[PDB]
């Protein structure tokens, strides 16, 4: 019989022949005899080629294999929130099986040019710096792009950890990562409780290129059914080298002709089909969204380079952290000349408009009056009026890990350092005193907060700064 | 019979096995259409194109879809003729993808419409014209030291993140609005959003009631990213041969088109090139600009974009493309980062309009002299960057102090940005320009600051920016 | 059956033809055992490892030894098993090839003892510790300046002559003492007289007592000089998955690993990768760096030294090994030479 | 004896504590040589290197040495005249020559090196002390490319075959000091590799550093100068230096 049951040719490498199989189709799914998932390539005149989603010490010669009927496909549903699964949607933590009755295919067309509409909400992640100098809207795609030993994954974590108090559900996908490392930041996670509204895809270093190919495809596929729903969902790559790697591993493996650093021709459209999935939805669809933060990683700080290149050459923008800066002791190492938001802006609430200009006034005077600060200081004191205020907004950027700010706290404190009331005060204590201004806004600012709350503008001056000279009339210059 | 079969299935490229004595010609379009039999099974709905003549009867084609559920054994109808796209007064102010067939849901066209094939060949040499004359645009720079010309081809250089999208819109802004003739926008391998609000801005604006555009954006497979272009030129050409109109035609980005012939070369069996590229990759792109030009019919205007992979120009697919144009400019990360805009590089473009009968004699030195002082202020990087500028005599520090207030007016502020800066902008004639450069080169405003030169627009306006500085 | 005979010989690859049904499994061992029957032969004891499936009943291997002598139409056998090494108190201060087989004049092992395979899949997600804790070692500098987490990976850098091996060898002393673990040492390809060297400087110091020792000498096939780690990481497996305690693991070079991994696929003749490696090399890497974990019920942590050729950092084999390291230690001439020992540099030295 | 034999196991072999002499300043001053070590010397092409090898055979005639050359790819009427002022100057009591033109064949360049070493096995085996010099390692491994392109065999980086550090390792390990109970005999080996415009990072010159336990360089300009030899002190190493000295030339 020939129908739907082949046999094995060749094996090797992860991938193998069958002979047979006529009925087959382009993309299937097949199973062998000893229960492995395997997916068909090519359709020849003799023979299919499979590759193999899983260990393939256990495939001999002469084996069997038979057709499953289905194009390849993840289970999806409601259920799947706060589980840890492989990029085939097996569970992996252990508490017991999954069950879904939907499902969606891994390849499925983006939406038309018709059925979008502009970016007009805001996203708060909870970063002084991010929220200030590059904001980031619902529907768009940013690249967060940096060396290593430069913490980007605690940024993603502190953004997936802010949206406790908001209508948005987060999807973490982990690609070539420690497993002990991805252990640790579910247990984090689950003891600031944010595993209410969270879903974890992983795939180990271990497991092979073709289980290392498919995660961000599964990702967006989960995504996706919430999006085409009427809600908002939030997606983060943890590494597309990775993936870009193995893509190159599984080619030459296939016997393709290399390009540019051995890399096939396809590693464009790889990354483009996949990032173009992403969209605000317009009002006749429903009015969804869904917005992704991909990761990518340089050598030596080239931005230069192929890959780079490539991704910036589809994003709506980037990030960038300096390892030299990270050194000192600065979590958020944000390089203020090459990073740019293009569609951010229009999704700031007002508060920030009025106040980030100035500081951005500031910090760029600052940072291109340090290449004279080795024998600065004798000039004028106009000039040296730069340095005081510069080293004070260094100061007051910088945050502690696992600490979000709400954005009303923020619009206070930056319109504060911005009006200079900061100028009578030293520079070691900037952190104390904001510290204790918060107390003191929470204690009784709760009618400014309200407001700001409810009308997005800033409160009446007079108030303000009758209430800021209150505040600080208490504090101690130590 | 004139019904084949499938024989292989190797991604985008399908194998069809036909009857001896009936072999479809290369270029035809090749037609399945199957329903599903059993719960096994999916409908499918594609088109083909004919490539190669393998013997034995059999064809080798290219797929304008996803390939995904195609079956060994199944059907496929000969059409005997090209794609055909329909075309005339119709096409103004709708939205159609590769196949001629509308998406901005407004209705279908009847099928007593005419349409043309795609493929026809180039223009014969004694049908040409080659009348020379300048078109403003309004931007400084291009202006000054690389004139555009009226009817020929114009290119732009740049790399990834460099501010190209900025820049072509401006230019859309600046010229498109009162061409008062037919325009052409083709979107190949580009972003959706980008799309969008440019479908949006037309709308807006009306200037949607005398335009046509064909998208084929970056999600589609390469075989219909290599045929977008195709069909916006067979749209174009039909005016400007049947009616004598003046067209004016945009190409988003003309890189993605050799880099879909490059993907889809491998599978055909061809032997790789230098740098992985296909073997006819110069004959390939020849036969489609040699289409776009200008007869004594009527005459075509094109701006073209063109990427360059890694910031590098030796590349083989933009050092190919350097032959064809006219007039190019380049720009550099370099000067980007520096905060220059549009940061195009002022001794790399050049222009063959750039002659003393066809500018001007005070043009033509004005702008060779502001080239001679780039360049020798260039030639001193190297010991400034070490030995500082005491060193340097009296000559070369009027030399620098001069090109930096060059560099700096260089420089200007867009329309397009005031929604990120508050900043209306300004529309520079070439005399004004030329005039201001003439007198920064004369020495009148050697003691002005030099950060009061950045974005300014007209000379004037620098001294009433200075003396709000406080000089 | 399990019975085939060879059909092709070409330098350290043989292929042997098998009956149809009965083909072994990938990574399988087979054994060559021939004795001359006339003036013309010569005898042959040899290992190969099953690699590839090239179909018609043939499979392609790689030797483990020299292959001189052999003839087409000799018969194999097979084990039906991958390679097994002996574990337990047996291998207390011994020393060991990449078979298992003693080196020492002190006799062999019997053949009862337990065995294990080489090739064994990562543990699983569920048996992870949740919770970082420190390893104390003891040392003042190590202690304050670059805390070692148990179940990492630490990367040591230095040269001759600052006391590598004293350093070495007061870390085990000290484990072993305070802690009561073990320790583990691989060496991968290195020099014969500096092995025997560190070979005399531990026994004659005493610690000897308390560690195993395994060698993969210059001389041998890639294919040998491949799997020296991969037996030294199943010796130590042992005690930390019985016994429940905490292990020291030493790698004497990395480097050779990957070009040795690079050598054997261009051997086998796949096409090469960016810098000329080959294309498995990251996952080749990870499958033996995940291996080294921290359990509930134990731990391993491994201490490994790099080469870091041209100088470049940028490299596509020290970029892959970087991204699996926790801590680094630096020796400094400038510091052994005024007198301050170990010579750890205070400044160069950080951690996670 | 068979040209292929196993190497001398770890448990088989001593630590080296006894010095050779070369009978030149420099090296006995700043990279000493021991018997049982076996060093790299490099260079150019205009560098004088078989000088040294000549004048190091020649000072061993009452130490109780034997010594082995090897010449691959070297030319007819140079190997003459070397064995004229060998014989002139005595040294052919204890010598053995070992010749392969750059007319011979490809094979018998590839296989000299070993028969060499096999000869000196067989007095490193009875107790005494043997020493091997090979002319040049770089034709050896030209022409074991050749003839495996020949054979129509996968290439790799440089067109060479894949065991050619596995073929320059089995060659090199071969040198020991054996222990009291083996017979207390020592085998030394002298290679000698040259370059290219002076670099250092072609494949076979890393491969060849990898191995061995230092290098000699000589510096082209220095013998252009007028420098006899034109050692250079700044890059040359001796990992086993020290320990084999005596202690007047130690202080
Ligand atoms: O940034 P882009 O738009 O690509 O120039």
């Amino acid at each position: 019989q020939v129908s739907d049951v082949g046999t094995v040719i060749q094996v090797g490498d992860g991938i193998a022949r069958a002979h047979g199989l006529d009925n087959v189709m382009s993309g299937e799914l097949v199973e062998f005899a000893n229960g492995v998932m395997g997916m068909a390539l090519n359709l020849e005149e003799n023979n299919v080629g499979i590759v193999i989603l899983g260990p393939y010490t256990g495939i001999k010669e002469g084996d069997e294999v038979r057709r499953t009927g289905r194009i390849m496909e993840v289970p999806v549903g409601e259920a799947l929130i706060g589980r840890v699964v492989n990029p085939l949607g097996q569970p992996v933590d252990g508490l017991g099986p999954v069950e879904t009755t939907e499902t969606r295919p891994i390849e499925s067309p983006a939406p038309g040019v018709m059925d979008r509409r502009s970016v007009h909400e805001p996203l708060q992640t909870g970063i002084k710096a991010i929220d200030a100098l590059v904001p980031i809207g619902r529907g768009q795609r940013e690249l967060i792009i940096g060396d290593r030993q430069t913490g980007k994954t605690s940024v993603a974590i502190d953004t997936i950890i802010n949206q406790k108090d908001q209508n948005m559900i987060s999807i973490y996908v982990a690609i070539g990562q420690k497993e002990s490392t991805v252990r640790t930041v579910v247990e984090t996670l689950r003891k600031h409780g944010a595993l209410d509204y969270t879903i974890v895809v992983t795939a180990s270093a271990s497991q092979p290129a073709p289980l290392l190919f498919l995660a961000p495809y599964a990702g967006v596929a989960m995504g996706e059914y919430f999006m085409y729903k009427g809600k908002h969902v939030l997606v983060v790559y943890d590494d597309l080298s990775k993936q870009a790697a193995a893509y190159r591993e599984l080619s030459l493996l296939l016997r393709r002709p290399p390009g540019r650093e051995a890399y096939p021709g396809d590693i464009f459209y790889l990354h483009s089909r996949l990032l173009e999935r992403a969209a605000k939805l317009s009002d006749a669809k429903g009015g969804g969204s869904l917005t992704a933060l991909p990761f990518v990683e340089t050598q030596a700080g080239d931005i230069s380079a192929y890959i780079p290149t490539n991704v910036i050459s589809i994003t709506d923008g980037q990030i960038f952290l300096q390892s030299d800066l990270f050194f000192s002791g600065v979590r958020p190492a944000i390089n203020a000349g090459l990073s740019v938001s293009r569609v951010g802006g229009a999704a700031q609430i007002k508060a920030m408009k009025k106040v980030a200009g100035t500081l951005r006034l500031d910090l760029a005077a600052y940072r291109e009056l340090e290449a004279f600060a080795q024998f600065g200081s004798d000039l004028d004191k106009a000039t040296q009026a730069k340095l005081a205020r510069g080293a004070r907004t260094v100061e007051v950027l910088k945050q502690d890990l696992h600490q979000p700010i709400p954005v009303e706290k923020q619009v206070l404190i930056i319109y504060a350092l911005t009006r200079g009331f900061l100028d009578d005060i030293p520079v070691e204590d900037v952190r104390r005193f904001e510290k204790e201004f918060y107390l003191f806004l929470d204690q009784n600012g709760q009618h400014l907060l309200e407001h700001i709350r409810t009308t997005k503008d800033l409160p009446n001056e007079d108030d303000l700064n009758k209430a800021i000279e209150a505040f600080k009339k208490t504090f101690v210059v130590s | 019979m004139t019904r084949g079969r499938v024989i292989q299935v190797m991604g985008p490229v399908v194998d069809v096995k036909f009857e001896n004595g009936h072999l479809p010609a290369i270029y035809n379009a090749l037609k399945i259409q199957h329903k599903a039999r059993n719960e096994n099974e999916v409908d499918i709905d594609l088109t083909l194109e004919v490539a190669l003549h393998l013997g034995d009867d059999t064809v080798r084609t290219i797929a304008m879809a996803s390939t995904d559920g195609l079956i060994r054994g199944m059907e496929v109808i000969d059409t005997g003729a090209p794609i055909s796209v329909p075309v005339g007064e119709v096409t103004l102010g709708r939205v159609f993808n590769v196949l001629g067939e509308p998406i901005d849901l407004e209705g279908d066209i009847p099928a007593d419409a005419r349409r043309d094939p795609i493929h026809r060949p180039a223009p014969k040499f004694e049908e040409l014209a080659t009348e020379v004359e300048i078109l403003e645009t309004g931007i400084k720079v291009v202006d000054l030291l690389a004139p555009y010309i009226k009817g020929g081809k114009i290119g732009l250089f740049g790399g990834a993140g460099v501010g190209k999208t900025v820049l072509i819109q401006e230019l859309i802004h600046n010229i498109a609005q009162e061409h008062g003739g037919i325009s052409v926008f083709a979107g190949v391998g580009e972003r959706t959003r980008e799309g969008n609000d440019l479908y949006h801005e037309m709308k807006d604006s009306g200037v949607i009631s005398k335009t046509a555009m064909v998208f084929g954006q970056m999600n589609e497979p390469p075989g219909a990213r290599m045929r977008v272009a195709l069909t916006g030129l067979t749209m174009a050409e039909y005016f400007r041969d049947e009616q004598g109109q003046d067209v004016l035609l945009f190409i988003d980005n003309i890189f993605r088109f050799t880099q879909a012939g490059s993907e889809v070369s491998a599978l055909l069996g061809r032997m790789p090139s230098a740098v992985g590229y296909q073997p006819t990759l110069a004959t390939e792109m020849g036969q489609l600009q040699e289409r776009i030009t200008s007869t004594a019919k009527g005459s075509i205007t094109s701006i073209q974009a063109i990427y360059v992979p890694a910031d590098d120009y030796t590349d083989p697919a933009p050092a190919t493309t350097f032959s064809h144009l006219d007039a190019t400019t380049n720009l550099e990360r370099k000067l980007a980062e520096m905060g220059i805009y549009p940061a195009v590089d002022p001794l790399a473009s050049t222009s063959r309009a750039l002659a003393p009968e066809i500018v001007g004699e005070e043009h033509y030195q004005v702008a060779r002299k502001v080239q001679q002082t780039l360049q020798r202020y260039k030639e001193l990087q190297d010991i400034i960057a070490i030995l500082g500028m005491d060193e340097l005599s009296d000559e070369d520090k009027l030399v620098v102090h001069r090109a930096r207030r060059i560099q700096f007016f260089l420089s200007q502020n867009f329309h397009v940005a005031e929604q990120f800066t508050g900043q209306p902008g300004s529309y520079v004639p070439v005399k004004e320009t030329v005039r201001g450069f003439k007198e920064i080169l004369e020495g009148k405003y050697d003691h002005l600051p030099e950060d009061a030169f950045r974005l300014v627009g007209r000379i004037e306006e620098v001294v009433e920016k200075a003396k709000a500085m406080g000089v």
